[PDB]
């Protein structure tokens, strides 16, 4: 359900190992296992909001699911064991029957073919399955998963038909994306390219048509009138694209040449999102003062009259400065209202692309402001955002405008929350502002956890509130919040079930959140002395057990706001852990400085809570791993382990020629 | 330039072992006291919650307040006086620590705010109005209305008069703001309010005051290429509550990010800090990468109308560990800044930045040019400059903690007529306010120090009359203080004290006879008294005690029995003084001084009437014969010497007569011994420069009760107090409190007469 | 009748002793007076009309960082103002005589400017001002106050007198500055004393005769 | 359980969670009755006194929810016309004597504020609206609880005083001023004024 919720566009193979993980964790049966994927995909299904984000869900399970299986096939008798799934999930007629009501078709029957053409299952089984289905169900718009399916094999020949520009026909190449911009057809393309791995590829067929498509040839105004629809088109599907699955599928990763494309620079540096604050006068809004001045005079012309040569990256890379000098203008009093009507006419009519960099510069500017200052900025927006100019449009302008008003809608949101002001464009932000005005946020933290213990699972609601504390209050405060509110629980199986929720919590960021937790939480646990009666068994096992899941599993090794803050960080871990491979990774430094602790844990005297809380690390250290995270442990605890109270010394050692002789000692003298 | 005076170490209770460090926090009050944390982790983890008290001159007894912090303490914050410490930890619980017993190693608090969960990331005390500036270039103008004026700035939230409400405002790692204020009754009224609508990370945040009763709070989430943005925070009370309307400013963003050859590095704001709280318009930021850093400045100016405008950057620099601010409020225009440019006075004008190598560079405030280098031979997790600015504490990455004196000229070197005009306008400054001026007695050389003294009474003197009532106490205990540090002056001190010990005396016996009738009005009879005395110069005690209307002078003969310890001290002081006549000793400076003898002279005939009322409460003198009247002996003996000097334009030797009279009065009585005050454990007389000391905490490198004149044992059972600046030392609670006299008791309760406070001492356990 | 009244107490270590018999002798009466018959926990603030009490208590220079003076908000309860008596701690002091009576009329000033802000059903009420002190006053003007800066006490207790305030003095020790104060503080156009050592002269306001 | 212990104990009471899981009706906190005034009460619905916890038969592992407060069963009950022997017989009340039951006075003093907050939300779009139908129940069966002692009146008066202390709830404070008028003009003259 994470995976669902935060990147559909991630690839398979991170899916695959985390899995895999997972099930050799916790030791879970493959038909157990295979049965909470299909449960997770179906209930987050049923409880998606009803827009883009029912489609993602759609092509995760339809698409995403029956991908990552076959890939455990491989490094896996796993046709029986999906069988048995099957048979498990199709005893669940209320799931499947609220999942059928929101499919408005059997959604079981596609699932069913489409495991069988992945082959999964056999036939046999699919037929005497979709019997069983049918049996149990018995007591003029297509359906979006239908759509989904036959969606993905178009969006493969549209790859292959629109590398050549229809051979090089612009006319054709306008009436198939006007077609795509009708009604839902680019959602659902472009989820079944997230949800396939190919969005890379789209975006960058979408930017290289609009390289072709900046500067444009001789030509008299019908052929340029085309070629200017065409930056439209490819700019704004660009944007939304940029907008809804992140920005990272539009770079480019690597640009032999400085020849880096006009979407992306002006992605890089003049476009909003969630994490990205924009400096108003950053020099990448300061191009020139020759183009601007013609610019404005191009805007106070009249209709251009001469798109019939505009070179458009750089008309839109100069719209800032020419906003801004109409701000000033009007700020100083020498430009009436009634020409600024006119000037956002000139904008916002001929085409769209325009006021979509005029609104970027224009949001930067106002959250720069004071609050008194920003009056007469935001009736810019008024009238960039505004509804339709009408009776010069090119073709295809009332898509293009609901496009432009998705994409002013997310770019305008943070600004006007600031201070509140509705644009009233027209639920497209089904998951924004989520958390309470005044509250403090260790009650949402707390209230939220005890709900998801009372359900035991983990909401999509959930999931972006945990993200937004988490990014908010950093990890540590994070981390120690829910593993006080883990060690407060008195029942062996709420405990249980809280760790087994707060590994794929703090799978959110896993690295930072296991360098926090075994490095700053653990030791403070366990050298405190007031602390550990707080380590009794009930939680204390359950404690040790997750400890030692998150070591592992950050040993063998994700969302972007945790990318920029883990970029973000400066930290010395050497000088952090001093410590009396690699050893200046922190994650082997946390793991050392641990064992030396667990080594003078058992040592000592006052053997207590905290000496019960050491054992059971230890002896889940040893049970968890197949064979390395012990490869750290000091020797001398292979002694002490068993002066303390087999398997746990002859797995614990590594088994160097050195590592043979500590291991004959302790095991011979038990 | 830089010295180490000291570096005070742990002993064995370093070595933290298995837990990673944590940030401390240092806080120097106006008084001498550091309030700072440390991370010592040994058995607990309490110890890295403790609040560590050190008083600056005996650094050696430090206390160690366990807070009751469960998470890790962030800030410290004294008072605008020195009184309340404000400490705040994440999880919100901001404690607000007060004395107890006026003893500054018992503290506790009762009152706080609670934001549960959300971790306090900025904390200060709300602006009670006062601000002072200080003219630089007036440091010759002879008045101090002339150097040092206030510049009318207002109070946020002022309450039904001129006053001030005083309380805190704290700043949450959410979007969320808290005030709380202390009414003059116990109760305390809270409100938190999110900062703007949009809620987001404050990852450091900062708070300044404005003129008008505006706070100014900055915000930042660290990422270095988010903007910093500002709030203006109005505090009301609403009938019963408080109130908080909030207001967005606008925010800056950071040069090095539009620097375009290669941006990406420096990716982290590290520290923000007002200049100054109460200068809103400087904002001082701190850039950071893994190894260098920047640090900028910028300024509100306004042409939008208000915008954010670099002043100055560093090149690139090491990683900045530490950062503090002066406090000294200089006066910061054009000429000011001519003057102490000329004038080489630097005291205001530096930050200091230490490094994570282990240099510390003190630098220039407006264009951020380096002016003085240290070079520690580890880094300082936590500097604080101190009120004067002449010395800066630090507590480094290790247990070590360190005070390095800065020169007032950053080591250019200054003729002694500029050093001694530069420490007399420091003093004057701590004479005016009432700031301890420990760390300028760091900067006092020994072969200046007589011509220093002798600048500071020509400074008392010419002032205008109520400035020489209010400075009189303040001006002796600096007058002593200094003569301490050098070994022509160092026999002074003790004179200075018992004329402490003798004012103090006198006006409260002065005090305590309350006329049963006015006769011969419009003088109080402490005036009467004094007129009658310095009138009539009968030699002996009967001639006077006659003409002084006797039955005015009378008490209840509880009390009157109970001023018997304090008139003894008065009767042995006369006698030792007297007994030493024929003789560079304790009392040699009071044989000379008309004035202290006519005090003398009064006190024993009030003692003589007092004496005749009930004669309990008279000294006693173990004479050598029986048919003796000690009291007219002394009596005779001290108007005979006082006669000397009442002159006009004097300085009569003492003829002979006297000299072999007071030969025979050890024959006659026997001269007790007394206690002097200022016993000297003080550092500043036992450090020198270039050489630092180097202490362990708790190591320390004919026992009297000296306010209340009783004689403790050889190994005293009652526990007692000792003021941190003379060291005299009395017994925590009253003997007696029933029979107390209240009028001398009550005088002493906050502060020592030399004014200093009291610390607890520990009892020894033999 | 209503009635404006401010007290005005010097927290040093003289009036320490002295204080507890003056309440109970003088003060303590005077607040019943004001208040007919003793209060007890039924009285409730915030009738913004009728008697409104308030403290200002003051010091000398050596609270040498602190501020000089603490007032206290009106109270309309008698018996809040009586808690407020008894919460003084009287710990000032030291080798002086004098005291910062020119602080405590500067802020009792501001306080019947306040006072004056807050009552308009009624244009002139029942003013009253006390001050209880055992010692005679500096010679600084006052220094910790807006729009009462750099005046003296004769300047202070000249607007006091004039304007209308009845200005009373309650001392334990008879003293020759307070009574000079007193003659000055005259409004435009009998022995109250207990104890013969009490100098009280009482311009407004009735207490028992002894 | 002791730290000597621990597993041994904790996981042998788990053993005990299917026999507990037997023993319970599932959905009892959701269940409700309808309040008739007929008395021959069924003992399904009574509560325990002190704590407001349903009454269990033996010592099991029962379900986190059961060793809860039924709050909500006693404000439906409490928000419900002619509700007034139902309430005793639930809470075992008996009204030969008077006790000062607490956490009927807790729930009493929340009933109160929730009118508050829903008369406080508009109460002018509708005249009657259920708002001063609920205020007039709240006077009648406020007046029999605080009557006979089974609560009592300053505790509530001060609980009630620290739970609307800065909550700002003030369009409907008439209201609640008529209820406590509706206690002091029916008792003044039984009890001290200090009440
Ligand atoms: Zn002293």
């Amino acid at each position: 359900l994470l995976e669902g919720t935060m990147n559909l566009t991630g690839e398979t193979q991170s899916l695959v190992e985390q899995l895999t993980m997972v099930k050799r964790m916790q030791h879970i049966p493959t038909p157990l296992f295979v049965l909470e994927i299909w449960k997770a995909c179906f209930v987050g299904l049923i409880e998606s909001p009803e827009g883009t984000e029912e489609l993602k869900w759609t092509a995760f399970t339809f698409l995403k699911i029956p991908q990552v299986l076959v890939k455990l096939k491989k490094y896996s008798d796993f046709t029986e064991d999906v069988n048995c799934a099957f048979e498990f999930l199709l005893k669940l007629t209320p799931l499947l029957d609220k999942a059928d009501q929101r499919c408005n078709c059997d959604c079981t029957n596609f699932l069913l073919q489409e495991c069988g053409k992945q082959g999964l299952l056999s036939e046999a089984s699919v037929n005497n399955l979709m019997a069983k289905r049918k049996a149990d169900r018995e007591h003029n718009i297509q359906p979006n998963i239908q759509l989904i399916l036959r969606a993905e094999p178009t969006v493969t020949n549209i790859l292959k038909t629109m590398d050549a520009d229809h051979s090089k026909s612009p006319e054709g190449l306008l009436g198939v994306l006007g077609h795509m911009l009708s009604g839902k057809s680019l959602d659902l393309l472009l989820a079944a390219a997230a949800a396939t791995g190919k969005l890379k590829s789209f975006a960058r067929k979408f930017i290289n048509l609009n390289e072709f498509t900046t500067y444009g040839s001789e030509e008299s105004t019908k052929p340029a009138s085309v070629r200017a629809l065409l930056f439209d088109i490819s700019f704004l599907m660009l944007c939304h694209v940029a907008q809804t699955y992140g920005s990272e599928v539009i770079l480019s990763e690597s640009r032999t040449g400085a020849e880096v494309p006009f979407f992306e620079t002006w992605m890089q540096t003049c476009m909003p999102e969630e994490g990205k604050i924009l400096n108003p006068d950053h020099p990448c809004f300061r191009p020139d003062s020759t183009k601007v001045e013609s610019l404005v005079a191009l805007l106070n012309n009249s209709s251009e009259m001469k798109l019939v040569q505009m070179k458009w990256h750089e008309a839109c890379l100069s719209i800032s400065a020419a906003i801004l000098e109409i701000l000033n203008a009007w700020e100083n009093g020498v430009l009436a209202f009634e020409s600024i009507q006119k000037i956002t006419d000139n904008i916002k009519g001929k085409v769209c692309s325009l006021a979509v960099c005029a609104v970027a510069w224009l949001v930067a500017h106002v959250r720069m402001l004071g609050l008194d200052e920003r009056e007469k900025s935001l009736q810019m927006i008024r009238q960039l955002a505004g509804p339709l100019f009408s009776e010069n449009t090119l073709q295809f302008y009332n898509e293009r405008v609901v496009i432009m008003n998705s994409i002013l809608e997310r770019m305008c949101a943070d600004v006007l929350q600031q201070t509140a002001t509705q644009i009233k464009f027209p639920d497209t932000m089904p998951y924004w502002n989520l958390l309470p005005p005044k509250r403090p946020i260790k009650e949402v933290l707390t209230d939220i956890f005890a709900k998801v213990l009372e359900k035991g699972w983990v909401d999509s609601r959930s999931i972006h509130i945990f993200d937004t504390l988490l990014h908010m209050g950093g990890v540590y405060w994070f981390c120690n919040n829910l593993i006080k509110e883990l060690l407060k629980e008195t029942r062996k199986e709420h405990t249980l079930r809280a760790v087994e929720l707060l590994y794929s919590i703090f799978c959110l960021d896993m690295q930072q959140v296991t360098l926090v937790l075994l490095g700053h939480i653990l030791p403070g646990l366990l050298t405190d002395s007031s602390k550990w009666h707080s380590l009794m068994d009930p939680p204390g096992t359950a404690l040790a057990k997750l400890a030692v899941w998150c070591a592992l599993s950050s040993y063998s090794s994700a969302s972007t706001r945790q990318k920029k803050r883990h970029r973000e960080d400066i930290e010395d871990y050497i000088s952090l852990f001093p410590l009396d491979v690699n050893m200046r990774d922190p994650l082997n430094r946390v793991l050392a400085n641990l064992f030396l602790l667990i080594s003078s844990i058992l040592g000592s005297r006052t053997a207590g809570p905290h000496t019960q809380f050491v054992q059971w690390f230890m002896e889940e250290c040893v049970d968890c791993l197949e064979q390395s995270v012990l490869q750290f442990m000091p020797f001398t605890t292979v002694s002490e382990l068993v002066k303390v109270s087999k398997v746990v010394l002859a797995i614990t050692d590594l088994s160097l020629p050195l590592g043979r002789q500590v291991a004959a000692k302790a095991i011979a003298a038990l | 330039m830089m010295d180490l005076a000291y570096v005070c170490e742990w002993e064995k209770w370093s070595k933290s072992t298995h837990c990673p460090s944590v940030p401390l926090a240092c806080a120097w009050s106006c008084r001498n006291l550091i309030a700072f944390t440390m991370d010592l982790r040994s058995d607990d983890q309490d110890l890295t919650r403790m609040i560590h008290i050190l008083d600056t001159e005996h650094p050696w007894d430090l206390h160690s307040i366990p807070s009751e912090h469960h998470e890790a303490i962030t800030c410290l914050e004294w008072d605008q006086s020195g009184s309340r410490l404000l400490s705040a930890d994440a999880d919100g619980q901001i404690k607000c620590w007060s004395m107890a017993d006026h003893l500054a190693n018992s503290w506790e608090s009762s009152v706080g705010s609670l934001v549960e969960g959300d971790p306090i990331v900025a904390l200060s005390w709300l602006h009670n109005g006062v601000k002072l500036a200080l003219h630089v270039e007036k440091s010759g103008a002879s008045s101090f209305g002339e150097k040092f004026s206030r510049v009318k700035f207002s109070p946020s939230l002022t309450l039904f008069g001129g006053k001030p409400m005083e309380g805190w405002i704290a700043v949450t790692v959410s979007g969320l703001v808290t005030v709380s204020l202390l009414k003059p009754s116990g109760q305390v009224l809270t409100s938190t309010e999110s900062l703007c609508r949009l809620r987001g990370r404050v990852a450091l945040a900062d708070i300044a005051f404005t003129g008008g009763g505006n706070i100014v709070v900055a915000t930042a989430d660290g990422s270095s290429a988010s903007p910093v943005q500002f709030y203006k925070v109005c505090v009301s009370v609403v009938s019963e509550k408080c109130r908080i309307d909030t207001e967005i400013l606008p925010s800056l963003f950071m040069r090095c990010t539009t620097d375009l050859n290669r941006k990406d590095k420096f990716p982290a704001i590290t520290h923000l800090k007002f200049l100054a709280r109460d200068m809103s318009e400087q904002v001082l930021l701190c850039a950071s990468s893994q190894t260098s850093s920047i640090v900028e400045c910028w300024s509100l100016r306004k042409e939008t109308i208000l915008k954010w405008r670099i002043l100055s950057a560093t090149n690139d620099l090491d990683r900045v560990s530490a950062v503090a601010l002066p406090k000294l409020p200089i006066s910061l225009t054009n000429t000011d800044l001519k003057v102490a440019s000329d004038t080489q006075f630097y005291p205001g004008l530096g930050l200091a930045l230490a490094f994570h190598d282990g240099s510390v560079h003190i630098v220039h405030r407006l264009s951020l040019q380096t002016m003085a280098v240290f070079y520690s031979s580890v880094h300082l997790k936590a500097m604080q400059l101190s009120w004067t600015s002449l010395a800066l504490v630090g507590i480094d990455s290790h247990g070590k903690l360190s005070v390095l004196r800065l020169s007032p000229s950053m080591g250019h070197p200054l003729e002694v007529g500029l050093a001694l005009r530069h420490l007399l306008f420091l003093l004057e400054y701590c004479m005016v306010t009432g700031y301890d001026w420990w760390d300028i007695l760091l900067h006092v050389q020994p072969s200046m120090v007589q011509s220093l003294v002798e600048k500071l009474h020509e400074e008392y003197t010419r002032q205008t009359a109520a400035l020489q009532q209010v400075l009189s106490t303040r001006i002796l205990a600096m007058k002593a203080s200094l003569c301490k540090l050098s070994p022509c002056t160092v026999t002074r001190v003790c004179d200075y004290h018992t004329k402490l010990f003798l004012i103090a005396i006198s006006s409260t016996l002065k005090s305590l006879l309350r006329p049963h009738f006015l006769n011969t009005p419009d003088k109080s009879p402490g005036d009467r008294l004094t007129e009658i005395c310095t009138k009539i110069t009968d030699v002996d005690i009967d001639k006077v005690m006659i003409n002084l209307k006797t039955e005015e002078f009378v008490l209840d003969m509880n009390t009157l029995q109970a001023l018997q310890q304090l008139l003894q001290w008065v009767g042995d002081f006369v006698l030792y003084l007297l007994a030493s006549l024929p003789n560079l000793r304790p009392g040699h400076s009071f044989l000379r001084d008309g004035t202290s003898l006519g005090m003398l002279r009064e006190l024993m005939v009030v003692i003589r009437i007092w004496g005749l009322l009930k004669p309990s409460c008279l000294p006693v003198y173990t004479a050598t014969s029986d048919t003796q009247d000690s009291m007219s002996l002394l009596f005779r003996l001290l108007t005979k010497l006082w006669i000397c000097c009442r002159d006009e334009g004097p300085a009569s030797e003492p003829d002979e007569a006297l000299v072999d009279e007071c030969c025979l009065l050890p024959s006659q009585l026997l001269i007790p011994s007394l206690d002097w005050l200022p016993a000297s454990d003080g550092l500043v007389s036992r450090l020198q420069p270039k050489q630092p000391l180097r202490l362990q905490f708790g190591r320390a490198p004919p026992k009297i009760d000296h306010l209340r004149r009783l004689h403790l044992g050889a190994c005293p059972t009652e526990e007692c107090k000792a003021c941190t600046r003379c060291g005299c030392v009395t017994m925590l609670k009253s003997p007696n409190r029933t029979t107390a006299v209240k009028q001398w008791e009550q005088r002493w309760i906050k502060n020592c007469l030399c004014g200093g406070l009291w610390w607890r001492v520990p009892l020894s356990y033999p | 009748v209503v009635a404006d009244v401010v007290f005005v107490i010097e927290g040093t270590a003289n009036l320490g002793p002295y204080f507890e018999g003056l309440r109970k002798h003088y003060l303590l009466p005077a607040i019943e007076y004001f208040n007919g018959g003793p209060p007890a926990e039924t009285d409730f603030g915030g009738d913004y009309g009728g008697t409104q009490y308030s403290l200002v208590v003051f010091n000398t220079v050596d609270c040498a960082p602190e501020s000089y003076v603490q007032c206290h908000a009106p109270t309309s309860s008698a018996y809040e103002f009586v808690t407020w008596l008894d919460g003084i701690k009287f710990m000032g002091g030291g080798g002086e005589s004098c005291s910062l009576i020119a602080e405590g009329l500067s802020t009792a000033l501001q306080l019947f400017d306040d006072f004056k802000k807050m009552r308009e059903q009624i244009g002139q009420t029942h003013r009253v001002c006390l001050l209880i002190c055992n010692s005679p006053p500096y010679l600084l003007p006052a220094v910790e106050s807006t729009t009462y800066s750099g005046c003296t006490t004769e300047n202070l207790v000249q607007q006091i007198g004039e304007r209308g305030i009845h200005f009373s003095i309650v001392s334990p020790r008879k003293l020759p500055a307070l009574r000079l104060l007193f003659e000055k503080a005259a409004p435009p156009a009998t022995d109250v004393s207990q104890d013969p050592r009490h100098m009280v002269l009482v311009r407004g306001l009735v207490l028992p005769v002894g | 359980p002791h730290w000597l212990l621990g597993n041994l104990v904790s996981d042998f009471v788990d053993t005990f969670r299917p026999t507990a899981r037997i023993n319970s009706i599932c959905g009892r906190c959701s269940l409700l009755p309808v309040v008739n005034n007929s008395g021959a009460i069924c003992n399904s619905w009574k509560l325990d006194p002190a704590t407001l916890r349903f009454p269990l038969k033996g010592l099991l592992p029962y379900d986190k929810d059961l060793f809860e407060p039924q709050t909500a069963l006693l404000r439906y009950v409490l928000e419900q016309p002619y509700s007034r022997d139902m309430v005793c017989n639930m809470l075992g009340l008996n009204k030969q004597h008077k006790q000062r039951c607490p956490v009927l006075e807790d729930q009493l003093v929340d009933l109160v504020v929730y009118a508050m907050e829903r008369s406080e939300t508009e109460e002018k779009f509708d005249d009657g609206g259920t708002s001063q139908l609920l205020w007039q129940h709240l006077s009648s069966q406020l007046i029999f609880f605080v009557l006979f002692q089974f609560a009592s009146f300053p505790h509530m008066v001060l609980s009630l005083h620290q739970k609307l202390a800065g909550r700002g709830l003030i369009k409907g404070r008439d209201h609640l001023m008529w209820v406590l008028l509706q206690f002091i003009s029916g008792s003044i003259q039984k009890n001290a004024l200090a009440d």
